[PDB]
């Protein structure tokens, strides 16, 4: 797996593939690592399929309650706390997960955390998560800049995943984009890495290696 | 099932009362008299074998009770009640104590933690005071001979002689008269016999009266020898015999 | 291990702590601030492992801040370390110990006098002059042997430090992404935001 | 006199009687009817749903323990309700485990029994509901009356509730005559409805007013509300 | 395993023991409350069925929860603590997993709960006390002020009080206190507060501490003097007449 | 059921008041009368004890003053019994807090967890209040000397001199009377003794019917002592007075 | 005394029926259904004019398709609010869908009777009834708009209409009368605002009243001061009208 | 005074337990059921009122079996004969379990009443309302037992309770009299049909339905079984024609 997020001066971009494995086997090439927490709140994932999926659709559940009882948004800091602290307790058992929970809220506009099962949680501008997540660093930390083009942001994203699924066996089908701006995320479509790559290999002349 | 008289049964009444600590201490004044000499190297307890009956072996029946070797106690009031209460306090000056620190508890701290338990007895729920007024006599190292009264409200104090029961009033005043910061073990103890005979209506001797002391060491008690620093307990009743002898000289 | 070091020179206590976060391959943040601030005259820097280290800083913040109001009055350093020695002390005997380490230092106003204490997650506790944890001590404690002084100013001291980070730099295999100073005495605590070159 | 001795359902009377009980029994006897009674294939539940305001619905009073079992109530809704879940525990439970389907009689011996605790202890207080529990096991057809004191009996038919008495009298004049509806459901509920009727004297059973249950044979125990019941009104 | 039910309804629809907690409340000292348009205010009086304390130590009326919010109360001292204490260990809690200090509204609801969940839990009585929550949310500055009592009811006021008395008091504020243009200061705040405290206290330069609360966990007490010297200035206006 | 039998010492009365509460107080004001006067220079404690015989050995005696912590004791009027409850648990609470901290415990944290652990026997448990009211006299770098008191509601104050058990009225306003800021230990220690001499329901003041503490912080040394007076020095301390 | 959980001669439960005393002294509430949502209206009722009106909040949100007035001894429902929000919300990340009305509003009333000082059948550790009355409305796929009146007795009932509190008996028959299967939304709205200030002490304002609805297109919102003052006066001059 | 009547476990003046013996009440106001102990087995009867034509004959079964040899009738208040009978098939269950051998009438006897005296003895439970008789055949013999609900309870040659108690009674003393050899399984079996026929004279105006068990070392080789069909009838006949 491997999933990004970066602060930028349109906001934030959110970019993950989307392959599931056990071993060697590719178990999926279509699952979705981004959950909208709500329409304002994204969570990535990394690690455990189950543990992810489980405990971000459980967060939003709490999200939600958050809302009802202090009739406000939750804070992207609180709610990934929420996470980092649930996690905690489960410190030890076997919990495996990596992950982004990405937002804007009036009070602390575009943010990223980074809240992982060792109970780590930590405030960025640019993280990257995964088995893939070096290869996805490559690309972005070559090419980022504050003032990057709302459509110049979405393209590295994009085509730092690309890299990702290119070189990590564990990582690859399709890449899934969001873009994070004070009314919430933006979904900007599910580009198959089976076609991706090719049309990304014409088009920039990167990839010169592979023969096409 | 389920014991739930889990408030007090001991309250406050409009004029400051404690209702149950008032009438056990009405059940002590009904109790057959019990007293406490303490002399310059020795205390005496004493008290009247009340048989309730000819047939009864008044020996299987002792008021005064061992604590620890150097503490005994005696009571007034009503006695199944003093029974556990003894006990108690034999296992607290265990647990609480000669576990801890290896030596059994000097008797002011043993007083206090029987005082400590018949105090709970005033507030726990579902329960009634003690319906007895103990008199503790002991003797530890560091503070010498001593001579202690628990009452049912868990409240105790030391005396130099003092009397419970029936006729405590009487008896009471004729220790006064008698008692001085001089008198050797053996003087209290016929001070002791005095009093006694006045608060017993019939046969008055070794069989019907039961007297304890807490003086010197008996050796001759202890079971073993070899070890110097273990003495033998201070703590000894009088034998029906070693007590007439003392009438006879009453 | 991260780098946390303490160094009490004459008015004040001075704390200098790594800030890189790395997991495994990669170094996930160059600007972390590993220390929390007790009360106003008392910090705290921690390092160890992965998530007991904040969780474990943060639980000892919210309890000082919460005897603070509760008693209109803040606890001096030694209060503070003797509670944080005893926190870890249970902590060590427990299902699963806190793996945390830490240097306490504050100012405390009614000695008028800094204070450092360096604690480790056995609860072992010890006042000291100068403090580090983990590797960092094996190159530090020899170098301020030698370049330390109970008169130093709070100048001689950062200079001091800024020695010991570049030995630091010199001879350890990490890189820890240079450290974040803050400065404890009669006034409070501050941040060197000047030490990346200094 | 039962001023001493109603305060709580562990104390008896003078007498011998447990006046938490029959206070319980009240509750029942103020709670809309409903009538039961079934053949040798079938076993029909009628009830007459009551309702607050005009601008309210008609409370339930039908309800299903398992695919074979089912009860309808008179009294507080409440009770019944965590009766029922009960009941439908109980059945859960004998085919989960033993792959069996719950015998109506030994239904009716685990409410008598659960009832029964609650009226022996200090505390509690006996359920305020009456329950008739139809349906249809190895042994045939069933008919069950369940009272909050404990006691259950088996019956060929029955009512409960007010001016249940009705319903009642005229079931066991019906007897020999419901009892030998077999093989026709339509019947055995037009002969229940009728015997229902005998204890009108309000209003007239309406369509969103009349509920009816049935099971047996080759039968599901199944709920027939509104315009499902309008063919028998 | 003591759990009685002792807070129950009586036939005519009420909870005695909530009602007579209120009584309690009655008992007590009063307590004020008025919000400035850029503070808030809380004014408390001193008995002096006895006189020779020693006020250094004396617990105070006023209790901080946080350092930007503050609670007074009326009614028994022994229970208020309690609620106080809860009170702090919330806001604390509140900032260790929300990262973010109370909201006023927040605390307030909190103490409303423990109240409230008093009158319906066995082996407890209700609290006897009545409170006033005042202070600024978080980088916020329009001044709060909120009041519970026994049955855990609360809500917000512009000004109020409670204690004995309150009734008092409370006519005083009503007609002496516009929404419309609220104690534009912390001087003319402070001063409408002493002025309805002065409707009950009957000269007590002594029987009248207040203190004041400003964005940002700006928050302190007046001392006697301060406070004397807008009692004189108020009989003044007073005999000016 | 046993509801039957439940006094339910917990409730309020209709006027908002928790009868036991006062009816332990009521009982309080029975017990022998304890005075606490704070001076500039220390403190003192001194306290009546009720009832007493020629027997008695008031010697092994203490019935009213107790050693809480090296600066902190406390006077008791009440149900002894009910205080060595009280007295214990605070015992052990000062030391938890020197265990923890490695400091002594400042004289207020010690009096309200007291106090809080009588406030609950008022609101929960079905259990009857402690039948004690305590007069608090320590010392600590944070407050110096200070003087509080605490009563069966669990409410507790400070004072400059202060008296709990019987006849309070008549010596508050005693003390209310003769006090000065400026006072002094030794002046205190006489002003209490008067107080007492004046309220006492009996004859004379003799010293086997009192106790006396005071904590000073002798000059030569610089730390505070606690200084429980013996037999003998009550009645030289009553001589000098002129109550001989 | 006598247990907290006794039957009366007439097979009643004192406590819950003293519980019902308590709720007719409590501020009206009323709810109407319509084939265009459920609209919920309440009576403010401050006690003092210091007191900020719109601190009270006696009409809450359950989920985006649930909502909620009460009525009677309010500090006795956030508890009850608590537990449905958490039910809703926990029907939804075990389901992934939205809870059906009806089945919340039985969750909620699972809580009531659990009363008592030891009563056999579980654990139900409250020393007495709830002392309020609440109006759940909400909207579901399978039964639409709907309307509960959910009571401490444990029982609830759907209405089309329902009024409870201090004005209930009155402004139920009003509500009688003028409720009919084709209502529109508006004429919901204009016909709480009436019944309410039929029934209410005060003269009916944008502030001591309050309005509500749940739709299918928007879900529970609660009306601002400004939008229900206009729907005030567009019913003064109706009324006027004739 | 009085209100020593409202408690369950409490002492009357005269030391009674009247909870207790209003449960007797309860018992009395019952149906009649009895047991009559033969050579080798124990038979067990009782009436069944029929209250209407509705209810299904021969389905509401009242005898109760325990194990594979113990039968239990009861009177008075049904669903706490019920509750009985639970607590001695755990019993039993428990027994068997540990000791392998089914539980010996005795012993089990014993199980039953230390249980139900067990509700005699607090005030947070009610006294059962049964009178219980209950019997089988085991290692040595047969056994008939009658429990009250005092939980006392004998051994017996034949037992009754319940409406007509004495009717039962005054029948089965004629026939210890007149067979002091011993009755036989086939003859109780007759013997009870007619005497409860008898004892139902004392509630002869509903109509009622007969119920008989039996445990017979020869007749059903010491297990508990239900008398049915011509075995019944045979009885039911011997019983309507002496009844006349």
């Amino acid at each position: 797996t491997t999933t990004l997020a970066f602060r930028f001066q349109g906001g934030i971009i959110v970019a993950v593939d989307s392959r599931a494995t056990a071993g060697n086997w590719v178990a999926s090439q279509t699952v979705k690592k981004v959950i909208e927490i709500n329409p304002f709140l994204l969570g990535t994932m990394a690690g455990g399929a189950a543990d992810c999926q489980f405990w971000e659709t459980w967060l939003g559940s709490q999200c939600r309650l958050h809302e009802l009882r202090e009739k406000e948004r939750i804070s992207v800091a609180a709610a990934s706390k929420i996470l980092s602290n649930l996690v905690y307790q489960y410190k030890g058992a076997g919990l495996s997960m990596g992950t982004m929970i990405c937002g804007y809220t009036r009070k602390e506009g575009p943010t990223i955390y980074y809240v992982d099962s060792d109970g780590t949680r930590l405030k960025g501008d640019i993280f990257c998560v995964g088995s893939g997540q070096t290869f996805a660093y490559g690309v972005l930390d070559s090419n980022y800049k504050w003032d990057l083009s709302v459509e110049d942001a979405l393209y590295l994203g994009k085509r730092s995943i690309l890299a990702a699924a290119h070189r990590d066996a564990y990582s690859g089908g399709s890449v899934n984009l969001y873009h994070v701006t004070e009314d919430g995320w933006i979904y900007h479509g599910n580009h198959d890495v089976g076609e991706l790559f090719w049309k990304v290999k014409e088009e920039e002349g990167s990839f010169n290696n592979v023969i096409g | 099932m389920t014991d739930r008289y889990s408030f007090s049964l001991t309250t406050f009444s409009p004029s400051g009362k404690l209702g149950q600590i008032d009438y056990a201490l009405t059940a002590v004044k009904q109790g057959v008299t019990s007293l406490g000499i303490k002399a310059t190297n020795g205390v005496v307890i004493a008290t009247e074998k009340k048989s309730s009956s000819p047939l009864a072996m008044s020996e299987t029946l002792s008021k005064v009770s061992l604590l620890t070797p150097d503490i005994g106690a005696v009571y007034s009031g009503m006695g199944p009640d003093y029974r556990v209460l003894v006990d108690k306090s034999r296992k607290v000056a265990h647990t609480s104590y000669k576990r801890i620190y290896g030596e059994y508890p000097p008797t002011k701290l043993l007083v206090s933690e029987v005082a400590k338990i018949m105090q709970e007895a005033t507030q726990s729920g579902g329960v009634r005071p003690f319906g007895v007024s103990l008199l503790i006599a002991g003797h530890d190292e560091f503070n010498g001979f001593s001579l202690y009264q628990v009452d049912p409200s868990g409240s105790y104090f030391p005396w130099k002689a003092t009397a419970i029961g029936k006729g405590s009033v009487a008896a009471k005043t004729f220790l006064e008269k008698r008692w001085n910061d001089e008198l050797e073990l053996e003087d209290a103890i016929h001070i002791a016999l005095l009093t006694l005979k006045e608060s017993v209506e019939g046969e008055f001797n070794g069989d019907t009266i039961e007297l304890a002391i807490i003086g010197d060491e008996n050796p001759d008690l202890l079971g073993y020898t070899g070890i110097p620093t273990d003495k033998g307990p201070r703590f000894r009743k009088l034998t029906s015999q070693e007590i007439n002898d003392r009438l006879e000289a009453l | 291990m991260d780098i946390i070091l303490g160094i009490r020179v004459q008015d004040s206590v001075i704390l200098a702590s790594s800030k890189a976060v790395t997991r495994g391959i990669s170094v996930l943040k160059d600007s972390d601030d590993k220390t929390r601030q007790l009360s106003p005259h008392t910090l705290m820097s921690f390092a160890g492992e992965a998530g007991d280290t904040v969780q474990f800083a943060e639980y000892i913040q919210a309890n000082i801040q919460l005897y603070s109001i509760r008693e209109d009055y803040e606890l001096s350093p030694q209060a503070v370390s003797s509670f944080v020695r005893q926190e870890l002390a249970k902590s060590i005997r427990s299902r699963r110990p806190y793996q945390v380490n830490v240097l306490i230092g504050g100012y405390d106003k009614k000695k008028n006098k800094p204070e450092l204490y360096q604690i480790d997650y056995l609860g072992t506790k010890v006042e000291l002059p100068y403090g580090a944890h983990g590797y960092s001590g094996f190159y530090t404690f020899s170098l301020l042997d030698h370049h330390y002084r109970p008169d130093m100013t709070t100048e001689e001291g950062l200079d001091l430090l800024k020695l010991c980070v570049q030995e630091l730099e010199k001879r350890m295999p990490m890189d820890f992404k240079g450290v974040i100073v803050k400065i404890v005495d009669k006034d409070g605590i501050r941040q060197v935001d000047d030490f990346q070159a200094q | 006199f039962r001023n001493n001795y109603d305060g709580d359902t562990v104390t008896f009377s003078p007498t011998g009687r447990l006046f938490q009980v029959e206070y319980a029994l009240e509750a029942i006897k103020q709670g809309s009817v409903t009538v039961g009674l079934r053949s040798n294939t079938h076993a029909v539940l009628v009830a007459l749903k009551r309702n607050a305001d005009e601008l309210s619905s008609y409370q339930k009073k039908i309800i299903k323990c398992d695919e074979h079992m089912g009860l309808s109530l008179a009294g507080l809704a409440p009770d019944a309700r965590v009766l029922s879940n009960y009941l439908r525990q109980q059945c859960n439970y004998s085919s989960l485990v033993f792959n069996r389907k719950l015998a109506v009689e030994r239904a009716g011996h685990l409410l008598c029994d659960k009832a029964q605790k609650n009226t022996q202890s200090y505390g509690g207080r006996p359920y305020g509901v009456g329950l008739l529990i139809i349906g249809y096991d190895k042994s045939g057809a069933h008919l069950l009356e369940f009272q909050p004191s404990g006691n259950v009996t088996e019956l060929y038919g029955t009512a409960i509730g007010a001016r249940s008495q009705g319903a009642k009298t005229y079931l066991e004049r019906t007897l020999d005559t419901f009892i030998k509806i077999d093989g026709n459901p339509d019947e055995l509920i037009k002969a229940g409805v009728e015997a229902i009727s005998q204890s009108l004297r309000d209003e007239s059973l309406t369509v969103d007013n009349l509920s009816i249950a049935i099971v047996g044979k080759d039968t599901p125990f199944t709920i027939y509300d509104g315009e499902a019941v309008a063919k028998y009104i | 395993g003591y759990d009685r039910a002792l807070s129950i309804f009586s036939p005519d629809g009420h909870i005695f023991q909530v009602e007579y907690a209120l009584e309690a409340v009655k008992r007590g000292t009063c307590a004020v409350g008025v919000k400035g348009k850029n503070c808030v205010v809380l004014g408390c009086e001193r008995r002096s069925t006895l006189k020779l304390q020693d006020t250094r130590i004396t617990p105070s009326k006023v209790s901080k929860i946080d350092s930007h919010v503050v609670l007074s109360f009326s009614g028994l001292n022994a229970d208020s603590r309690i609620l106080i204490e809860k009170a702090r260990v919330e806001a604390q809690s509140h900032r260790l997993t929300l990262e973010d200090p109370v909201t006023v509204e927040y605390l307030t609801r909190y103490v409303a709960g423990v109240q409230q969940r008093y009158t319906q839990s066995g082996g407890v009585r209700p609290f006897g006390v009545s409170t006033l929550i005042a202070g600024f949310d978080p980088r916020d500055d329009e001044p709060k002020l909120y009041q519970t009592e026994p049955s855990g009811i609360y809500s917000s006021w512009s000004a109020q009080t409670i204690g004995r008395n309150s009734k008092t008091v409370r006519e005083f504020l009503e007609k002496n206190y516009d929404r419309k243009e609220p104690p534009a200061t912390v001087e003319e705040c402070v001063k409408l507060t002493v002025r309805s405290l002065l409707e009950v206290v009957q000269t007590g330069a002594k029987n009248i501490e207040i203190t004041v609360v400003k964005p940002d966990s700006d928050i302190v007490a007046l001392s006697s003097e301060e406070i004397n010297q807008y009692v004189t200035q108020i009989e003044q206006e007073k005999q000016e007449q | 059921g046993s509801r039957r039998y439940d006094s339910r010492t917990t409730i309020f009365s209709p006027e908002g008041r928790l009868y036991q509460v006062e009816y332990a107080l009521e009982s309080i004001s029975h017990a022998g009368t304890a005075i606490g006067i704070m001076a500039s220079d220390g403190i003192v404690l001194a306290a009546e004890r009720k009832v007493t015989s020629t027997l008695l050995e008031q010697d092994t005696s203490t019935e009213k003053l107790y050693k809480l912590n090296d600066k902190i004791a406390v006077a008791v009027a009440g149900l002894t019994a009910d205080a060595e409850i009280l007295i214990n648990t605070a015992r052990i609470h000062a030391q938890n807090y020197l265990k923890t901290y490695n400091e002594d415990i400042p004289v207020e944290i010690l009096v309200r967890r007291l106090s809080d652990i009588k406030q609950g026997y008022t609101q929960h448990g079905g259990l009857r209040p402690f039948g004690v009211s305590f007069i608090y006299a320590g010392y600590d770098d944070r407050y110096g000397y200070q003087l509080y008191t605490s009563n069966p509601s669990g409410n507790y104050t400070g004072w400059k001199a202060i008296s709990v058990g019987a006849n309070t009225s008549a010596a508050q306003t005693l003390l209310q009377m003769d006090y000065k800021d400026d006072m002094k230990v030794d002046d205190a220690i006489e002003l209490a003794l008067k107080t007492l001499s004046k309220t006492t329901d009996s004859s004379a003041l003799t010293y086997d019917r009192l106790e006396f503490a005071t904590i000073r912080k002798g000059a030569n040394d610089g730390e505070v002592y606690q200084k429980i007076f013996k037999p003998q020095e009550i009645k030289d301390i009553l001589v000098k007075t002129g109550i001989t | 005394d006598r247990g907290v959980s006794t039957f009366s001669p007439e097979g009643r439960l004192f406590q819950v029926e003293y519980s019902l005393e308590a709720i007719k002294l409590g501020s009206t509430a009323i709810g109407i259904a319509t084939k265009e949502g459920v609209v919920l209206g309440v009576e403010k009722r401050a006690t003092s004019p210091l007191l900020e009106s719109d601190s009270i909040e006696k009409i809450v949100e359950i989920d985006r398709h649930i909502g909620c007035a009460m009525s009677g001894l309010t500090a006795d429902a956030r508890s009850m609010i608590e537990h449905a929000r958490t039910a809703a919300v926990t029907h939804n990340l075990y389901y992934d869908e939205d809870i059906n009305v009806e089945s919340l509003t039985q969750s909620v009333c699972d809580l009531a009777l659990r009363f008592g000082e030891g009563a056999s059948g579980e654990e139900r550790l409250m020393s007495r009834p709830f002392g309020v009355a609440l109006l759940i409305a909400g909207h579901d796929a399978d039964d639409g708009y709907q309307l509960f009146h959910a009571e401490p007795s444990g029982t609830f009932y759907r209405y089309n209409a329902k009024a409870i509190g201090s004005g209930s008996e009155g402004a139920q028959a009003e509500l009688l009368n003028e409720w009919h299967s084709s209502l529109t939304l508006k004429e919901a709205e204009l016909l709480v605002l009436k019944i309410l200030k039929q029934v209410m002490e005060e003269k009916l304002d944008e502030n001591n009243a309050q309005l509500s609805c749940i739709t299918k297109q928007d879900g529970f919102k609660i009306y601002d001061n400004e939008k229900t003052a206009e729907l005030i006066k567009e019913l003064k001059e109706k009324e006027a009208a004739e | 005074g009085t209100g020593y009547d409202l408690s369950n476990s409490v002492f009357s003046p005269d030391g009674r337990n009247f909870q207790v013996e209003y449960a007797v009440k309860a018992v009395e106001n019952g149906t009649t059921s009895i047991g009559i102990k033969c050579n080798d087995g124990v038979v067990f009867a009782v009436e069944k009122l029929i209250t209407s034509k509705l209810l299904v004959p021969q389905k509401n079964v009242k005898i109760q079996v325990v194990d594979r040899h113990i039968g239990c009738v009861y009177s008075g208040l049904i669903p706490d004969g019920r509750h009985l009978v639970n607590r001695g098939r755990e019993e039993a269950a428990s027994f068997k379990k540990l000791y392998k051998t089914p539980i010996p009438i005795p012993a089990f006897a014993d199980r039953l009443g230390q249980y139900v005296q067990a509700h005699t003895l607090y005030n947070s439970v009610r006294p059962f309302g049964v009178s219980t008789i209950f019997g089988g055949v085991d290692k040595n013999g047969a056994h008939l037992y009658m429990l009250e609900p005092s939980g006392s309870y004998w051994g017996y040659k034949g037992a009754a309770t319940g409406k007509g108690r004495q009717s039962a009674k005054a029948e089965l003393e004629k026939l210890v009299d007149h067979h002091p050899e011993g009755l036989s399984a086939r003859e109780a079996v007759k013997q009870a049909a007619k005497i409860i026929y008898l004892a139902h004279e004392d509630n002869k105006e509903k109509d009622f339905e007969l119920e008989i068990s039996w445990c017979s070392l020869s007749e059903t080789n010491g297990l508990h079984k239900f008398v049915k069909g011509d075995l019944l009838q045979e009885a039911i006949d011997f019983a309507q024609k002496e009844i006349n």
